[PDB]
């Protein structure tokens, strides 16, 4: 089963004026919990900006800072399981934390995430888009798959720069991700066609390319991601379209994982009724309703990983690994 | 007549909606219409029988191509009609195709009591099955070997029809251990799954297979972890169409399905589709389970051979 | 500017066996010879014009490399010139370590199979019947320009028993090879190469039948490409420079290497990207 | 302190607000002393909880504060003459009117917007209001701050809970 | 008891002037099918025997298109009785001859015929008779709405009409049309949601005491007269659809959005290639991206149909063109070079060569010549010819007659 992946539905025994956990943190942890703040990206800037507010707020340190907010990161590991760019970014913070020696300190830390938000984020989206401007070619069709803020920013200035290609978005229940990014490409003027995941070998036959996003690329180079991009990328294989994912470097974790089952966190399974004859599944025994969040696809369904640092195959993210160490 | 207008209430009910529900319903209401063509038109020697069969299973064709299981059952009368034409080389003719088709209906009827018969040899205790949508063949399939054997069956909601609720539904209801994902997650869960049951629309002649969509996506992820992909179907569901570029193979379905009218100003720029059809290649199957056997579908073509001439594959 | 073409035509003419790209960075080196500040200006225009008489891959990459071997140093253009020998001082010995890491994968009693023409794989035979290994050699003639029996007729002086095979017949032989080894035009990015015309349905007909595909490539052939297909390779490599298509190169997949003899070292396939990150 | 809850002027206040882990409550550990909160402005300006004596007893205001906190609500208000119009998800206020005019004029920009607007006709004010820190600047401006989303001195956002 | 419909066969609007003058804006071909075969097939999908036509305004095209169509012959299980009378100037004057004829005597479902849906009227049928005995005629009509955005193709800004609905028994409590308004005024007598997602599809199932409340209040003309004019005196509810199409064709500009709805497949038991008329000129495949070529098209060399197409019987194609969601019609000639995005071409054109049509609508017979370039907009009427170098502007049409036109039958006026 997926007994050690957890399973959630957490505000009410903590005060208004909350002391255990801090206010920003608090507020974070809910729009985690609800949905209001969604994507790996939004998710590190949400948080980076909530610790910025933990941090303005500190008042006394290396230590001290560190026990102090590791509380809170185990609030947001209840609220909703840490992905490894919020993982990246703990690590990071924590070491900066660390680092500094023996007030004014805080507003050196707090530059610090903007030193970290700008040129790992911001920045590093900027050459992800220069380098996946040369892969897209005119008259060319991308096939995407749901949302991501990397991967429509890449279609809209590769558009934006003088393209004229056409995309193909795959969507998947029940967050039903992808029209976040259809309604955003038709808004940039990109012709547009959706449909869900058991059409796409479909319209495998026209795509010429493939480009997800990347949740985080692990030690060995499996891509884990949103939960249909694995199968996407096999049916992609299968038609043999080329598959490029676009990563930043600060999502590299050093986790590996063969499988899809390690680590890979379930939302509530009430998402998945849909308009009935599911409504009453609690009160079956036997049926139990299963979405996870996350895949992993292997390496050799990946051709390209698109970075900051540059255009690599797959197999050589442990050597970013090694250089950005 | 009472008769054709019969003819023409099922024509429309299969261009336009549904009317029998499953498959063998279906075949069964088709060899219903064909034995009261053969009873109650006036024809004299199976010529011209044949002409009128022929045009007729041509307009149920036409009327909804990728119901084939209509198109079948056409050819099998044809098919009867040749063979009980041919051992009488007429006036007794006309009794005896009856029979023959009367001899074909519980040959239906029966076509899901013995794909079930063969459920404990390809299902064990404490394995796993995955199921893409709800198919009166595979539920069936799954609640023989349940009655006997301990298993956990995933069955994969093929979206949008959201049809595989109604089968972990089914299947929960018989003390499976099911358990129903968004199939988004079919290769995610694939590695730990030991056989994969499905259904079929239609087996084409060379063993390629239509099903709903989200199949040939199931059956790609069976073929890498190298799953068995058992094929539940009766041989209602066999056609003898290679799978041309000249005829259209796919169903679309309204956009409403995947993209709601909601959406707003939107819809005037996105093309949305909505195939529910999607087509395996024989290679990605491993075994069909028939009513006869579970031959392999390099052995289909054969089948062909015994059930529809030659003559009557393109009617 | 015009002296510069002739005298790469020359750097061809006097030796042969000296390759493309170093016959490039020797009338590249020369060209430095004869403000200094954005001098990287002047050398590129070279380089495209190096590139313009030759449409090879080696010649705007082995180029590209010596426009930032000397720029890795940032009066200066005699470090710069220094440096530079130094780089073709070392890029003379290429050959030699490819031939000494890849005759030991030559089994004695072999039989390899080769395709067209190149000065790499004739010197890891070379070296292999210098350490008394004894195979036999099947070579592709390879279209259109029948590179493939001048490599025979190359090789038949080695005393090597070499079958000049049709280029339709690799799907034939392929049986009849214990291992591919082929001579890389180019290597990009992840490690596939960029080779003559064949190259590629020579590995995926090795691969369908589990045989060693081993590239003997050189340092200076490692270009930044990262093609997806035969469309990512640009027209400026493919056409040299009843209707017909005829490119003269073809990308070969990473996964269809088994192992790249290249001058620093034996690598594999992703073994190659970081030694191209290193360079950057 | 994230909210700092004002009275205004009573043990069932002040026992649900110690209730909910509150530490102070100022009364316009309690400071001595509806524009009664502009005469408390003095006090820290953090998140405020304007809360009125009369007709509040042990309601949950925890969720109405997670309205407050889920969306960065300008506004959040209790509910358990006046209509109002709330959006199809029941949480988002839109139209507050009294009965003033003879008509319910309703501006088609929310109507394009939001197009299902469920009216509730004279439900309970429970005498709580959430305001954030810029809302105190220098009912009133209940029903004027939720027209204000079509002034700024942080568009904005207000929710209500029923 | 058998369900029965009305089906008003003449639009009382003069809206699709000068289309209106040569042909009735029922009969011209939507995606090479009247419109009247639209709502008539889906009366018939909804189970609707009994269907009376009335036509006023050229009922001799419409008759006789009737009795040449599928639903005229015996076979069909909806009889259609065409009722033909001069004397209807509105629809108030249909359903007032309604009653002295007595023609319906359960409800009935009352379409403006040139509704173009998939609706199933069955639950909203049982729905509608649950609340009429129960409550002993307290409601008299229960209008066909479908959730829409305000923001859509197919809501044209000329009916986009809001309501107040009390969301526990759907009855309708306010009702008006916001052609030209900013800020919606709702009376307070009404005191309860209100909503403008609600595209109005004009196929209300009103029972006969309609048609009698029609007769008594002689000053009645029209359903939006009738639904205004009892809200303010027995009781309108209500049904909203979410997942079947429906919308009429009141406009040339909801014509092209319906038109361009039911190419790319959202009427789907109505899409061209299904061929619910069974017409022998009108059979198609759907290609790839609602490609649909019908029998003996012969599309020229090089030519590229993106997306959203239709193609009649007979519609040769030149070399290197360019078709977009457009309807081309059966059996008519295009030339070379041309660029054809989001017309609509009726039966029989001459498109010469190079020409730039972008969002037009060119009418049957209409002949063009080489290097036009007709912009957005631009309605070319039956039988016209536009000469060789007319760049005619947007939104004019061109008509043979002369005062209903911008332009007569030559070379841009
Ligand atoms: O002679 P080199 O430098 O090894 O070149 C290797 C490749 O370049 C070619 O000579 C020309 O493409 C090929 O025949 C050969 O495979």
């Amino acid at each position: 089963l997926f007994s050690h992946l957890p399973q959630y539905s957490l505000t009410q025994f903590m005060s208004i004026p909350s002391s255990v956990i801090h206010p920003a943190m608090v507020r974070l942890g809910l729009q985690y919990s609800q949905g209001l703040v969604s994507g790996s990206n939004a998710r590190c800037i949400a948080l980076l900006r909530a610790l910025q507010q933990v941090i303005q707020d500190y008042t006394t340190l290396s230590r001290d800072l560190v026990n102090k907010l590791k509380p809170y990161m185990s609030f947001l590991t209840q609220c909703r399981p840490l992905s490894a760019s919020m993982h990246n970014a703990i690590k990071f913070l924590n070491k900066e934390i660390t680092s500094v020696g023996s007030e004014e300190a805080k507003s050196e830390l707090r530059a610090a995430i903007d030193r970290y938000v700008q040129e790992k984020i911001v920045l590093a989206a900027q050459a992800i888009s220069r380098f996946a401007y040369q892969k897209i070619s005119n008259g060319d069709v991308i096939l995407v798959y749901g949302c991501s803020s990397l991967v429509s920013r890449i279609l809209q200035e590769a558009w934006t720069e003088g393209r004229r290609f056409r995309v193909v978005v795959v969507d998947s229940r029940p967050w039903l991700e992808g029209r976040h990014t259809l309604r955003s490409l038709v808004h940039a003027g990109v012709p547009a066609s959706y449909l869900l995941i058991p059409a796409a070998s479909y319209v495998l036959p026209e795509v010429s390319k493939v480009l997800l996003g990347a949740h985080a690329l692990l030690a060995n180079g499996s891509v884990m991601s949103r939960v249909g991009t694995a199968q996407l990328a096999l049916v992609a294989r299968a038609h043999n379209v080329p598959v490029l994912v676009c990563c930043e470097t600060y999502k590299f974790c050093e986790r590996v994982q063969t499988d899809a089952f390690v680590s890979n966190e379930l939302d509530d399974p009430d998402d998945l009724q849909c308009k009935v004859a599911l409504a009453n599944w609690q009160n079956h025994a036997s049926l139990r309703l299963l979405n996870l969040v996350y895949d992993v696809t292997p390496p050799e369904l990946v051709d390209l990983v698109i970075t900051e640092l540059g255009m690599i195959p797959c197999s050589s993210v442990p050597v970013v690994l090694r250089v950005k160490s | 007549s009472e008769l054709s207008e019969r003819i023409e209430s099922f024509v429309e009910t299969l261009k336009r909606g549904g009317g029998p529900r499953s498959s063998e319903e279906m075949a069964r209401e088709t060899l219903g219409l064909l034995r009261q063509i053969i009873t109650d038109h006036r024809w004299s020697n199976a010529g011209e029988l044949m002409e009128l069969i022929r045009r007729e299973g041509r307009r149920m064709t036409a009327a909804q191509p990728s119901e084939t299981t209509v198109g079948n059952m056409v050819r099998r009368v044809l098919k009867i009609i040749r063979e009980e034409y041919g051992r009488l080389h007429y006036a007794q003719l006309q009794s005896n195709i009856i029979e023959a088709i009367n001899e074909l209906l519980v040959e239906l009827e029966g076509t899901m009591e013995n794909i079930a018969a063969q459920a404990l040899e390809h299902i064990h205790s404490n394995e796993v099955i995955m199921t893409i949508g709800f198919s009166r063949t595979v539920e069936a399939f799954l609640k023989e070997a349940a009655r006997k054997r301990k298993f956990h069956v995933i069955v994969a909601e093929c979206a949008p029809f959201c049809q595989g609720h109604e089968m972990a539904v089914n299947l929960s209801k018989a003390g499976i251990e099911t358990t129903v994902m968004t199939d988004a997650a079919i290769f995610a869960v694939m590695s730990r799954v030991n056989k994969v049951i499905i259904g079929t629309k239609t087996i084409l002649a060379n063993g390629a297979l239509r099903a709903v969509t989200g199949t040939h996506t199931l059956a790609l992820a069976a073929k890498h972890h190298s799953t068995p992909l058992i094929v539940c179907a009766p041989m209602f569901k066999l056609s003898p169409q290679f799978p041309n570029e000249e005829d259209s193979f796919h169903k679309f379905v309204a956009p409403e399905e995947v993209l709601p009218f909601t959406e707003g100003d939107i819809l005037e720029k996105v093309s949305v589709h909505c195939p529910v059809f999607d087509y395996v290649p024989p290679e990605l199957i491993t075994l069909f389970i028939s009513n006869i056997g579970g031959n392999a579908p390099s052995y289909i073509y054969r089948l062909m051979s015994e059930l529809y001439h030659p003559d009557d594959h393109v009617l | 500017d015009k002296e510069l073409i002739e005298y790469f035509k020359s750097q061809m003419k006097e030796d042969p066996d000296m390759a493309s790209a170093v016959a490039a960075i020797r009338t590249l080196l020369e060209f430095l010879k004869r403000t200094i500040q954005g001098l990287r200006a002047n050398l590129t225009s070279a380089i495209e014009t190096l590139c313009g008489v030759d449409s090879s891959v080696a010649v705007s990459s082995g180029g590209e490399l010596f426009l930032r071997f000397i720029s890795l140093a940032s009066k200066c253009k005699k470090i710069m010139i220094e440096r530079g020998e130094l780089f073709l001082r070392r890029i003379s010995l290429s050959r030699n370590k490819i031939a000494d890491l890849c005759h030991t994968f030559i089994k004695d009693g072999a039989t390899i199979l080769t395709h067209a023409y190149s000065r790499v794989v004739l010197r890891v035979l070379e070296a292999a019947v210098a350490a008394k290994k004894r195979f036999s050699v099947y070579v592709t003639e390879s279209q259109p320009d029948l590179s493939g029996k001048k490599m025979a007729k190359a090789l038949c002086h080695l005393n090597v028993p070499v079958t000049v095979v049709l280029d339709a017949a690799v799907g034939y032989i392929m049986e009849k090879a214990d291992l591919v080894i082929v001579g890389a035009e180019g290597v990009v990015e992840n490690g596939g190469i960029i080779n003559k015309i064949g190259t590629n349905q020579m590995a995926v007909c090795a691969k369908a039948q589990n045989k060693p595909f081993y590239v003997v490539a050189e340092s200076f052939k490692f270009v930044r490409l990262f093609p997806l297909n035969q469309q990512d390779v640009p027209d400026k490599f493919k056409y040299k420079a009843l209707k017909e298509e005829h490119p003269w190169v073809d990308y070969t997949a990473p996964s269809l290497i088994t192992l790249l003899f290249t001058d620093l070292g034996v690598l594999t396939p992703s073994a190659v990207s970081d030694e191209l990150i290193k360079l950057y | 302190m994230e909210f700092q809850a004002v009275v205004m002027a009573i043990w069932y206040p002040l026992n649900l607000l110690e209730r909910v882990g509150f530490e102070e409550v100022i009364v316009v550990i309690v400071c001595i002393p509806a524009d009664s909160l502009r005469y408390i402005y003095p006090k820290l300006k953090t998140d405020v909880l304007v809360l009125s004596c009369d007709l509040i007893t042990d309601v949950a205001l925890h969720e109405v504060v997670d309205l407050f906190r889920a969306y960065d609500a300008s506004l959040a208000m209790l509910m358990r003459r006046d209509f109002i119009g709330v959006d199809s998800t029941g949480k988002r206020l839109l139209f507050m009117a009294a009965d003033l005019d003879e008509e319910l004029v309703i501006k088609g920009s929310i109507l394009q917007k939001h197009p299902r607007i469920r009216f509730h006709t004279g439900l309970v004010d429970a005498h709580l209001y959430c305001l954030k820190k810029y809302i105190v600047d220098f009912s009133e401006l209940i029903p004027y701050l939720v027209r204000k989303q079509f002034a700024s001195s942080q568009s904005l956002d207000i929710y209500s809970f029923i | 008891p058998p369900l029965q419909a009305v089906l008003v066969a003449d639009s009382f609007d003069r809206r699709f002037f000068p289309i209106s003058k040569d042909q009735p804006r029922v009969l011209l071909p939507l995606a090479n099918v009247a419109l009247i075969d639209y709502t008539l097939e889906f009366l018939t999908a909804t189970g609707v025997q009994e269907t009376f036509v009335f036509c006023c305004w050229k009922a001799a095209q419409i008759k006789e298109h009737l009795l040449k169509s599928k639903w005229c012959r015996p076979t069909s299980l909806n009889v259609v009785r065409i009722i033909t009378s001069e004397l209807y100037r509105s629809l108030g004057d249909v359903l007032r001859d309604v009653d002295a004829k007595a023609l319906v005597r359960s409800d009935f479902l009352l379409v403006y015929g040139d509704v173009i849906s998939n609706i199933n009227i069955t639950r909203a049928l049982e729905e509608h008779r649950l609340r009429r005995k129960l409550e002993k005629n307290v409601s008299v009509m229960t209008m066909i709405f479908k959730e829409s955005s305000p923001s859509h193709p197919t809501r044209c800004h000329e009916d986009n009409v809001v309501v107040a609905v009390d969301s526990t028994t759907n009855r309708v409590l306010h009702f008006q049309k916001t052609q030209g308004l900013r800020r919606f005024a709702f009376p307070l007598s009404l005191f309860v949601e209100v909503r403008y997602d609600l595209l109005d599809c004009h196929i209300s199932i009103c029972s006969p005491q309609v048609a009698q409340l029609f007769t008594d209040n002689f000053d009645y003309q029209t359903r939006d007269d009738f639904v205004r004019g009892l809200l303010v005196n027995n009781q309108i509810h209500m049904h909203v659809t979410a997942k079947e199409y429906g919308a009429r064709v009141s406009n040339l500009h909801m014509y092209s959005a319906v038109c361009a709805d039911v190419i790319r497949r959202w009427v789907y038991p109505l899409t061209p290639e299904a061929n619910f008329t069974d017409s022998t000129t009108q059979s198609c495949t759907h290609s790839r991206h609602n490609i649909y070529r019908g029998p003996e098209v012969s599309l020229g060399h090089g030519s590229i149909l993106e997306e959203n197409v239709l193609l009649g019987s007979g519609t040769v194609i030149g070399s290197n063109c360019f078709i977009t969601n457009s309807v081309i019609g059966p059996g008519c000639h295009i030339g070379d070079n041309v660029v054809l995005d989001q017309t609509y071409l009726w039966q029989g054109v001459r498109v010469a060569a190079g020409a730039q049509i972008h969002q037009s609508l060119l009418c049957d017979n209409a002949e063009v010549k080489e290097r036009v370039t007709l912009k957005p907009r631009s309605v070319l009427t039956s039988q016209v010819v536009v000469g060789p170098n007319i760049t005619l502007p947007e939104g004019s049409v061109i008509s043979l007659h002369p005062p209903d036109a911008e332009e007569d039958e030559d070379d841009g006026e």
